[PDB]
């Protein structure tokens, strides 16, 4: 019974560690943080500087209305 | 019957066993920490007895981590042995114990015995259906309602922990226990510093803080207070302690 076995075991993986809070779990994993989901700010303008030796700016704009 | 309690006893991992060999475990897919070397002995001494068909105590000290021992003994048990699958326990650490499980051994279905009437006989109901569940955690409370109810369902091995703290705990309910048809049985002792040279380190500081000048100010003064003098030499108690 060890294919399934397999098979239910890993579905009890699953099932289990979805319930674990990304801490309480041995394999800390690494660097979740969980961030920001933006949510909306309806049409936008975005201004990007990065460094490219140089610096580069990208202004985006979300739509062609804008 | 004391012949199982010899043999026991005779792999029990006394102070020099208990850290003093190099069993090359490989980690069951079902378990994820890194037991201690004192730990990954108890539990190949947990594996050796069930494997011989023995029931015996935990001798080690209390506080040094029984129930990772437990989750470690079930992996290797349902890995090598294949016996895919109860645990007795009193108040919310029926959480504690089903988190651990969770923790340590991720793999394993677990049953909980907390619900309504009809909650408790869906849980039943599913508690008699084949390969519903891996391990089953109940408290000492249902244990007690359901004293015979228990008894029809089979056990690959049964952990009974607390009872020493729990009331009502009688003979009777020793032999019920007997009657449950565990096929090995294991019990959790706290009273059977130890293994220290691996446990945690706990580093402890205390430093010193000088007091500010406003502190010292507003220190003499209460001090200096005629009526605190004059408890103080008194000894009155309450005032005293309200000085302090
Ligand atoms: N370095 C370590 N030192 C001590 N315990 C550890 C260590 N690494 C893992 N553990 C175990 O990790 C688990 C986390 O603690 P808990 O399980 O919540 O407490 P607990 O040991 O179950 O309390 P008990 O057994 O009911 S007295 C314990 O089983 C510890 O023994």
């Amino acid at each position: 019974t060890q294919e399934e076995l397999l098979r239910e075991a890993k579905i009890t993986e699953e099932l289990n560690l979805r319930s674990l809070e990304t801490y309480e779990r041995l394999e800390a994993d690494k660097k979740k943080q969980v961030h920001k989901k933006r949510k909306c700010p309806g049409p936008i303008i975005t201004y990007h500087s990065v460094t490219v030796r140089c610096s580069r700016t990208f202004i985006t704009f979300s739509d062609d209305a804008t | 019957i004391a012949d199982v309690t010899a043999v026991a006893e005779a792999i029990l991992p006394k102070g020099s066993a208990r850290v003093t060999t190099s069993v090359k475990f490989n980690a069951p897919s079902l378990l994820y920490g890194a037991l201690r070397d004192y730990q990954k002995i108890g539990l190949d001494w947990l594996a050796k007895l069930y494997r011989k068909n023995l029931n015996g105590i935990l001798a080690d000290e209390a506080g040094l981590g029984k129930t990772v021992q437990i989750i470690a003994f079930f992996a290797h048990l349902a890995c090598n042995e294949g016996n895919w699958g109860l645990v007795v326990v009193r108040s919310c650490n029926i959480l504690k114990w089903e988190l651990e499980l969770k923790r340590w051994c991720p793999g394993l279905k677990i049953l909980s015995y907390i619900g309504s009437h009809r909650e408790l006989k869906a849980k039943r109901q599913e508690w008699a259906e084949p390969n519903s569940f891996h391990v089953c955690i109940t408290s000492y409370t249902q244990f007690f309602r359901g004293l015979t109810a228990f008894t029809r369902v089979r056990w690959k091995c049964l952990v009974i922990d607390e009872m020493q703290r729990v009331k009502g705990m009688t003979e009777r309910h020793w032999e019920a226990v007997f009657t449950l048809q565990s096929q090995q049985r294991l019990l959790l002792i706290d009273s059977p510093r130890d293994v220290e040279k691996q446990l945690t380190k706990k580093y402890e500081h205390v430093l010193k803080c000088r007091l500010s000048n406003r502190q010292k100010a507003l220190y003499e003064d209460v001090i200096l207070q005629p009526g605190t003098q004059e408890a103080l030499k008194s000894g009155h108690f309450v005032n005293v302690l309200s000085i302090l």
